[PDB]
């Protein structure tokens, strides 16, 4: 039973399941490489 | 002192007629509220604090 490496069968997915479960454990920040800026613009 | 107080004490020569934000919001100005000074850019936002 392979499924948990391969990636799911919209948009098409681009993350296997054991690679999200990776990545839902770790806190790292947008860096906002589209619009940041305009986001950060509104302040909060 | 400086930044010890909410009011401040001023030379009459340094006072200047009061204007709005309203119209300047999301662009850089100078700014002098109640005698703390500064550049910066505002925004109208939820109150804390
Ligand atoms: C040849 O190569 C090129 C280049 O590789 C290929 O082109 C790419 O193809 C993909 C797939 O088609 C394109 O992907 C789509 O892009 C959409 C636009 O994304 C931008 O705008 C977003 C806001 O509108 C923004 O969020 C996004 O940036 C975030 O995400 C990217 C990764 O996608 C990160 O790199 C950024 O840093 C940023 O990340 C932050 O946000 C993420 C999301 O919260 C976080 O995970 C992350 O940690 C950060 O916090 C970017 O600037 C985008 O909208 C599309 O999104 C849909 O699809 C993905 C993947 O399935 C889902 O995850 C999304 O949720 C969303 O899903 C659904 O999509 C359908 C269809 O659109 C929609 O009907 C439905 O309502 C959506 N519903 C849901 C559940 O949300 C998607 O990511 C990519 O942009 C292309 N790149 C280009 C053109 O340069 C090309 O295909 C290749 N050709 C061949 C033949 O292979
Ligand atoms: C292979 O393993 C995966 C899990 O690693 C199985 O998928 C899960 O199955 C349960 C019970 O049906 C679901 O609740 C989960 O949501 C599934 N996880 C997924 C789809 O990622 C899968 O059924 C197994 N395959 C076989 C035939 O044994
Ligand atoms: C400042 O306000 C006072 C009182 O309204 C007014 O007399 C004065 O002309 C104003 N000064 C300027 C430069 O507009
Ligand atoms: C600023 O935000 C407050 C609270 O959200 C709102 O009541 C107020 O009207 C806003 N100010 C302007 C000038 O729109």
């Amino acid at each position: 039973n392979l499924t948990m490496l391969q990636i799911p069968q919209g948009e098409r997915k681009y993350r296997s399941a054991i690679e999200d479960l990776l990545f839902n454990k770790v806190t790292i920040a947008d860096p906002g490489y589209m619009q940041g800026y305009d986001e950060c613009m509104q302040q909060g | 002192q400086y930044g010890t107080d909410t009011n401040s004490v001023c030379p009459m020569q340094a006072l200047r007629n009061d204007t709005s934000i309203e119209d300047k919001l999301d662009v850089c100005v100078e700014y002098s509220l109640h005698g703390i000074t500064g550049r910066g850019v505002f925004h109208n936002c939820t109150s804390v604090g």
